[PDB]
């Protein structure tokens, strides 16, 4: 289907349908509209960084996304990647411009290491997002602090 | 409800040389918008369909030989063969497609100018098989002439009891052929015992009988 | 490749019904809006009916209207026209017709560009007769025969040079006579399902 | 519209991003899922009513107007026509102050 | 919405960029005003009826709709999703020939 | 608006890219037509009532809150503002519960 | 004028105009709008080489632009330009990040060459563009394969 | 607040309000929308090139920002820098693809010039914008030709 | 770190009214749907009343309904339920229950994470009786005393090993009597706020 | 309303074997959106509030040693405990939480299974206090025994005058605890000088009095 | 290169009218607000009259209002004022002005920054008088002569130092009187169109 | 309406000293929104248009020498020279452009105090020309003398059959001239032989006659 529209009322929160449209809902600016970028350490995930490696893998022949977030979670842990490859060259792309590292964090788990770097770009095994400020993005940038996350979109109460 | 108007209806050119046919539409079919003329122009052998030559006034078809071409916009138009040959024997029409209904044009019958042939008289008389129907047919044919034009029982002439027929021009040689039929009851037929057939023709110094 | 076979025609008598088909091969009707043509003997063209790929647009000759109707069948690649109450003015070859792709009911038309086989009308009040083929000693004489077409040739299509095949020729009866020459004829008479061969 | 092409071909075999059935279980992750030459779909569109001679007349008008809107832009890569297109087209109904029984305005008391 | 996450966290510890109070003197100024880690401003929004834990479910939820949008354009980044949010939502109301007492048109006659 | 500047040009002597008459033959195609510097079209707008200074003044005041806007977005190149004041332009008239005889509402039955 | 914008009802197309506003024309969604282009060899345009490079020609002083579009046609001829001067230099742009090459092509006409590079892009003679994937530019790229087209926006029927 | 939309009526200037909406003022096309770059000089600010590097300075720890503006105004004096440090290094970034000089100049003062350079990106010390060709940037590019504006936004009146 | 510590509670006359109160810590009530459950003498869970974080969405059980009134107050953290016009039936221990995150009164409810010490709720015509503390003689019988509950020690908290407290049992008289036995024992009897201590 | 129906309501197993419980719905308690089974289980021990055990039929709360595993979808569900151990000597409830009102089961008591163990028998005359109060009141304690299981003045037996009470498993050494009281009138108490307590029980070879 | 030149003006009879003319130079009187402003003999300024660029808002002082009638033509660069029953109290000088360009009919005003020559207006029932011109034997005295002004010179603009033209007095009779003094005088009357030289 | 009020309404100051002049708004011209005070000085000499000097109150106009400078806000505002100087002997006018209708203080005039000078008085005897006009007018001048303020036929005192006239501040020397005219008709004339000039001054010790 489309992307789904979350509308709050109070403290309610409903989802918009297309067929059926409520004209209770108002929407009268669009700094209404807010999109949200929540991290998956919410939702209970594991944060330990063993853990966390495994829900990243590496793939080739898929372009790399970005789109935009409004507002973002404080995170108790993100993450630093700079990995290379036996010969001693990146496997990860350096951060274009543009993008920097995600703005809250408490504890960044700085990694370095190596391996056999199977694909050009590193994706999200579960199809999450990888969080950085104001950006979430589909793969894993060269030495930027990061957080896992995924992003909803909302049109918020008549304020 | 548009007109198209083909001049000349019949024309005859020697091979080699250009024949030019003409067409005149009752209303402009000129589109503003393309400033394209909305005419077609068909080829049409005999005992065929016709065949799509020219869209758009001036546009050949895919297959059409290049000495095909036509010309002109709005009211007057013009289809041109350079030089004839042999295969473009045929009838030749216009067609507007601007305006609906679609008309045709009268169609104009391009034919190739030979130099003159004395037609090859023979005559033949009826048959067993046709007597045993009571009536009596004579037939006389004129094979590979021309041009097309040319024109007695007893030593007397008949009137209103005969009628012929004539082929079309011959796609290799160019020469028409015709048919004379003279249709009589076999009474009539047994009272006469001579039959003279007399042929006069341009290509003939003297009528030959 | 690209071509249109048609079906149905024949001899109908005044008031009489008949319906032409027509079957595409080498394209899809429903890219084209397809058109009936007919040519009498002798005569110029004239367009009967349109029909477009929706059958939504639809079109008759003014002095058609009411009296045919036209059909097609875009699935079985098929088109059709049914013709009722005939007369002799409609005794013609009637011609099924596709138009350019740039054509639509809303909009400017396009060129005829693939022509179909024809196919005979005939509307007599005359019933069908079989030729008289008399020798002629060369050639063979058809002789009263009704409706048309007849269709000869010499030694089942062998003899080719040299052959005339002269026009048909409508007589004082109704019925048609036709010569053949040659410098064993088949003749073959559809109409009545007659075949001859005479020597 | 009206073709004024030479020539016109009706049948348009089209490919497009927008998918019918996201459930083909995990594919839609970019981990998994098609490769840069396989996010597409196929389809073929018929000339019905001249419709697409009437596109591809459409698309050689249209050349003029986009190709200087694209001087008059200094962005490299445009991607708001559409979204323009669709406001555009609200403003002209709605711009706007809307009479009911008159023009130019769409609403019907029943 | 109902959340099928095993845990969920209540508190939500929040960022953004839009402000309240424009008015700091001159910090708006690029030259002045806070650095690239400044320019946000915090708050705190509660789990008030399964709210936070609602949208947790909602962000979940529409990540597949949005990979997939994703994978369809071609732009590298993508900002353009709220206004066209903000289209769709005056298109389904006024797309559009309003009847006032039928269903599908947002008019009161008072 | 009032203007508080010290100097105010009446004279608006300006250049901009959308053009008037789009016939020049086949200048739009870029192979042909203007270089980087002739795309422009040149006017002249006069201090009509104070219209100019006026101008002048709000550039001075938007600034403000542009800078802030520019400050919140991460997009490097930003395009969408002029598309997202029609939006919020509709969204002020239909957002939206439209009451005919009441106010926040542009509607008149006649 | 504007951009033309087509309207589809049934398979009847229509011209929107700016003065005249049909109430009958409804857009429920922006999933209506739809950007499609459309191949010049449906046009009848020779697909040979030479004449195809006799469409194409080079010029400076214009910067190179770019379109989304967002369907295309399958083309049976596509082109691919890697040619240089005679001083060995390309005289074409290398592809930037994002423009991959048209995504269906029947053959494709690899073409190489050396010739007097006359301006800095590569445009199209008759105004056309070179579609590629999703993307119509004005400028031909080193390397990358394309098609040669035209593009339309639509408003399609109630779906 | 937000930002604000000035509103034209024959030759009069008013600034629409949020709360309070005007039914008069008609908005029919986008075309109606213009956002137009004024200059600074036009305000009654000294053109000379002493007093306007007085007003430019440099800073780190903000990124550049830069926006569209679709008109701009004839300028009498415009700056174009070339500036580097001691160590011969240049302190101001290359202009990036797209940017272009401002179409309209008078006079244009060229500059050179070396010095302490403390900052990544050179800004506008009062907050106005460096305008360049349909672009508002708030950062000075390496030698290309700028002049120092502002942007307003507009809704002309009906056309 | 997190729970929560309930108050009120005790002996009421039937028709009475008495106020359970509970407060949270450790977290904050706003982020929780409240609930409270209650427990029969040697029965089964019943669920009684929830409230929603706003307060906006309130539910009761049929059997309550109209007699009990739940209440909360998120910025002091606390609970309250307000019940009147008990009866026998309500006799029970009313526990103060917090509901998991995801509990929202307009969807799909939640699992009862935290639960609260308990608080003995007694509905009986009878009035309060303090113990007759008799040795045995080891252990120490507690005999016609109401209402429940009594708390048995010995030698203030030294010895526990060996040690048996037996459950408390309904005598014929409606009084409970209770005995404690080991292998000085403190008797506290709060709801007389009696305290004894027998050698 | 839904009737939640648990089973075995009593279960003794031996120490370090395994223990299952059932749990049944009067209603499918599957939510078709989430195709999680809207299921809890509590423990209580005697004298303290519940604490949650399984959430979603089959998710372990943050604590839960792994022996705890719950499982099943729709109606049916089932909690088991593999190896009991003491600390696990508890009453368990299973719950619904799909549909208000929110039900719980009857709960199923889990005890374990241990060696016969033969009470140790006494008896307390009633002290001189509570002759004071006009009453008498004998008591008879059997202490630490298995399994709970188990049942004279003047060699007269009595009836209807006395009851018993029985603490809870012992949460180290699994033994029950048993206290029988007699109560009588004082009046009836001097009447007669010998009171007997007979004890039977199968951990016993033959009664003990 | 910046100025204003007007014309008009002069003697006038109670009730009766006249038309002062303003032409700009150096400027387009459409980028601003153009003004009349008057000034009586020996007192201070006072405001007539006001005109928008787009001649839509218009305003005069109330003790002119109905009387007057400002008007502007921008494309010949001028400015008019059309004034009709005239009276006593409107004898004064007459100043064009042109005000800021931050002026608007519709919001804050602006200032005026330039003035016109200005133009002399007599409201009087009297009629012209020319001078009489007495030697002073030195200067020369101008007697009995009106309206004003009267300019004074010696030596068609030669001797200039020293010379001190005393201003005019208006005398009993209702004529006005000047002396003219240095330390052949060349007087114009202008209003009576009268040139005097006398030695 | 606003009533804009300046103080002195006259001033003399010697050359090179300061000199201020005040003005005082019926209402405050102060605009909320800029904090831009909406007042305005011009400078007006003899036979000459006002001067724009100072606009929003403290902003110099383009080619104002600095010695001018404007201060002051809301009601009370001032404008002042410092070093006087000898060409900015001027008449100042302040004015409100807050709100219409645009009003102007009554004005201030500014001259030069310099060191006392002695007039030099001269008499004129009527011509012979005015002598055939039936009429006699007799003048006296006193030239170049400072300051303004200063003040007989047969040594018979007139009234009210004269008046005087005064020139302006010279703008170089800086001193005033003046001019006194009798009229009288030429028949009380020539009843009289004597006419005698009386001149008082404080420039002088006593009076010259």
């Amino acid at each position: 289907r489309s992307i789904p529209l979350g509308v709050i009322h109070n403290s309610t929160l409903q989802v918009s349908d297309v067929d059926k449209l409520v004209c209770r809902d108002k929407l009268s600016s669009t700094n209404q509209l807010r999109s949200v970028g929540l991290n998956l350490e919410g939702n209970g995930v594991a944060t330990d960084v063993p853990s966390a490696t495994k829900r990243w893998g590496f793939r080739s022949g898929v372009p790399p996304k970005v789109v935009n977030y409004e507002a973002g979670e404080w995170a108790e842990n993100c993450y630093n990647l700079e990995i290379k490859k036996p010969d001693g060259s990146e496997c990860l792309p350096a951060a274009p411009d543009g993008i920097r590292g995600f703005p809250r964090c408490r504890y960044v788990h700085k990694v370095s290491g190596t391996g056999p770097c199977a694909g050009d770009f590193a994706f999200h095994k579960e199809g999450a997002f990888f969080l950085y400020d104001r950006l979430a993005s589909t793969v894993i940038y060269r030495g930027t602090t990061f957080a896992e996350g995924v992003v909803a979109f909302l049109i918020l109460p008549q304020a | 409800e548009l007109v198209m108007t083909q001049s000349p209806d019949s024309l005859a050119v020697s091979l080699g040389e250009r024949a030019t046919i003409n067409c005149k539409s009752s209303q402009s079919v000129l589109y503003s918008s393309n400033n394209k003329s909305y005419l077609a122009w068909y080829q049409q052998k005999p005992g065929q369909p016709p065949k799509l030559l020219i869209y758009w006034a001036s546009t050949r078809e895919s297959g059409v030989p290049d000495r095909f071409s036509g010309s002109g916009s709005g009211t007057d138009f013009t289809l041109t063969i350079s030089s004839l040959q042999a295969e473009d024997v045929a009838v030749y029409y216009c067609q507007q497609y601007y305006s609906a209904p679609l008309t045709f044009g009268g169609g104009t019958k391009v034919e190739i100018k030979r130099t003159v042939a004395a037609p090859s008289v023979f005559i033949f008389p009826p048959s067993d098989e046709q007597l045993k129907s009571g009536t009596a047919s004579v037939v006389c044919l004129l094979n590979n002439f021309y041009p097309r034009e040319a024109k007695k029982v007893d030593n007397a002439l008949q009137s209103g009891n005969s009628q012929e027929s004539v082929t079309e021009q011959d796609s290799k040689d160019s020469t028409y052929s015709l048919s004379s039929t003279l249709t009589l009851s076999k009474a009539d037929y047994e009272k006469h015992k001579v039959y003279a057939c007399e042929v006069t023709h341009q290509g003939l110094r003297s009528p030959v009988t | 490749e690209v071509q249109l076979l048609e079906s149905g025609g024949g001899l109908v008598k005044p008031g009489g019904s008949l319906r032409l088909s027509c079957a595409a091969s080498g394209f899809t009707l429903i890219n084209y809006r397809m058109n009936w043509v007919r040519q009498a003997p002798g005569k110029g063209l004239e367009w009967v009916s349109s029909i477009s790929s929706s059958s939504s647009y639809i079109h008759y000759a003014d002095s058609v209207k009411g009296r045919f109707t036209i059909s097609r069948d875009n699935a079985e690649n098929s088109l059709y026209l049914q013709m009722n109450s005939l007369r002799a003015e409609d005794t013609a070859v009637y011609y099924c017709v596709r138009e350019g792709p740039r054509a639509t009911g809303y909009s400017m038309a396009d060129v005829f560009d693939i022509w179909g086989q024809g196919t005979m009308v005939t509307v007599s009040s005359a019933s069908t007769k079989g030729p008289s083929v008399f020798p002629l000693a060369l050639g063979c004489l058809v002789k009263d025969y009704f409706p048309e077409p007849v269709t000869v040739s010499w030694n089942s299509g062998a003899l080719t040079s040299g052959v005339h095949t002269f026009p048909a020729v409508l007589q004082s009866s109704g019925l048609y006579s036709l010569s053949s020459v040659v410098t064993i004829c088949n003749v073959n008479h559809k109409p009545s399902n007659t075949k001859v061969d005479k020597k | 519209i009206v073709n004024a092409q030479p020539k016109c071909n009706p049948n348009l075999h089209y490919w497009t991003t927008q998918d019918e059935g996201a459930a083909i279980g995990l594919a839609w992750i970019p981990y998994f899922g098609p490769a840069a030459e396989g996010i597409y779909t196929e389809g073929l569109m018929h000339n019905q009513d001249g419709l697409i001679c009437g596109l591809r007349q459409l698309a050689n008008e249209t050349t003029q107007a986009l190709q200087l809107f694209l001087r008059a832009t200094t962005e490299l890569r445009t991607f708001s026509i559409l979204n323009r297109k669709a406001i555009d087209f609200l403003l002209q109904r709605w711009g706007g102050t809307c009479h009911i029984l008159g023009p130019d305005c769409c609403i019907e008391p029943h």
